[PDB]
């Protein structure tokens, strides 16, 4: 019937006039009749709307001619696993203008590295939906209350992503040509990948012969690992969700029964770094 | 907690031109690769006694058109990313759109291909003389 993608999450408790509503299920009651719906002048648009807009409940599920995989067969996964970067992200939940989504707060990597990020989020308006800062609050419960703090050390998402690239940048130009995710669960990993990924045809590097790795907004250029300095998109990653493998539990419990040496420090990044672990066991070893 | 818009028949349009560099790319090679059009649009009961016109402040489709909320048939309102005006200003959003009933089943990859005449109001090939 409906799906959570693009969910309206203010608090608002009238609909949108015809000529502003996304779609026909977000017009307001009043303008609804015969399955369809009617103008009425004198019930003018609004001006002075903010309606965040959840992220999540991506699909990516698509065949496009031309376009190449973002999740990738574990046969793939394996034969590029030098380009394997285990990747976690703790959210923070809208509140008080909005409510009913959750946003990046920590993105961990198996490289160790944890990055805050300011809670941010897709808010509509009467023009151009506006990527901006909103009110958030850690999840409940008495184990996430020690994310409060983090709530008021996050770096804006434009600084957030290029330290994205460039770690990944760094930490792959000599292994690989290309990155694969890998992830435990995929859904908020690929709401906060909408915050910091594009894809498209397959490019190639605007200084060499290498697949582009990377975007530029700013240049709109292309660039692999090794050119990619103040690049701020990662470009068609590719991914694959560790959890699809048959498992049942829960990450650490799996990821216990092969390993002893990293002991579940509670952050973004351990479980990152569980994730590959855990999936480097269960490819590799012979049974 | 929120109000759903969308419906699960557009998930997977709209996240695959939710991440494209280039969006209206992606939709177009969505479409050129069997995808299903964008549903679930703001279409208009009206008189169909308007004049034709592409972008109108009310509905005015005529006897070959249906009008359409604006936003509703906007790749970039629909997938809430970045409009190509520097100003973030919609052409569509806070008007109706008039769409040839030929092309009805797909009006947001309708208004993605075509260009209103600033001339003379109307769609060009579509209605335009000039
Ligand atoms: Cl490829
Ligand atoms: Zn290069
Ligand atoms: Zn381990
Ligand atoms: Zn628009
Ligand atoms: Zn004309």
């Amino acid at each position: 019937n409906v799906t959570g993608l693009f969910k309206d999450c203010s608090k608002v408790i009238t609909g949108l006039h015809p000529t502003q509503a996304p779609t026909h299920l977000s017009v307001d009651t009043k303008f609804k009749t015969e399955g369809l719906c009617v103008d009425i002048p004198g019930i003018p648009k609004d001006m002075t709307y903010r309606r965040l807009i959840s992220m999540m409940g991506f699909k990516m599920n698509y065949q496009v001619n031309g376009y190449p995989n973002m999740f990738i067969t574990r046969e793939e996964a394996i034969r590029h696993v030098r380009a394997w970067i285990g990747f976690d992200v703790e959210g923070c939940h809208a509140t008080r203008e909005a409510v009913g989504t959750n946003l990046p707060l920590q993105l961990g990597f198996s490289t160790g590295v944890n990055l805050v990020a300011v809670p941010t989020g897709y808010v509509d308006t009467p023009n151009n939906t506006d990527f901006s800062r909103v009110s958030a609050k850690p999840p409940p419960g008495d184990q996430f209350k020690h994310l409060i703090p983090l709530m008021y050390k996050g770096l804006p998402w434009n600084v957030v992503r290029i330290k994205i690239v460039q770690m990944l940048s760094d930490t792959l130009k000599n292994l690989s040509d290309r990155v694969v995710f890998v992830l435990w669960a995929h859904g908020f990993q690929l709401t906060s990948m909408k915050y910091f990924v594009k894809i498209g045809p397959e490019r190639t590097c605007c200084l060499c012969d290498r697949r582009a790795t990377c975007f530029s907004t700013a240049s709109d250029t292309y660039a692999c690992w090794h050119h990619s300095i103040g690049f701020d998109y990662v470009y068609n990653p590719f991914m694959i969700d560790v959890q699809q493998w048959g498992f049942t539990g829960n990450l650490q419990s799996n990821h216990d029964l092969y390993c002893q040496v990293h002991g579940n420090a509670h952050v973004a990044s351990c479980d990152a770094i569980m994730t590959r672990c855990l999936a480097v066991h269960e490819c590799f070893v012979k049974r | 907690a929120g109000n759903a818009t969308e419906v699960p028949a557009n998930s997977t349009v709209l996240s695959f031109c939710a991440f494209a560099v280039d969006a209206a790319k992606a939709y177009k090679d969505y479409l050129a690769s069997g995808g299903q059009p964008i549903t679930n649009c703001v279409k208009m009961l009206c008189t169909h006694t308007g004049t034709g016109q592409a972008i109108t402040v009310t509905p005015e489709a005529n006897m070959d058109q249906e009008s359409f909320g604006g936003a509703s048939c906007c790749l970039y309102c629909r997938c809430h990313i970045d409009h190509p005006n520097p100003k973030g200003f919609c052409d569509l959003k806070g008007k109706y759109v008039q769409i040839p009933t030929t092309c009805a089943n797909d009006p947001v990859g309708f208004t993605l291909k075509n260009t209103v005449c600033t001339v003379c109001g109307m769609w060009k090939g579509y209605g335009c003389s000039c």
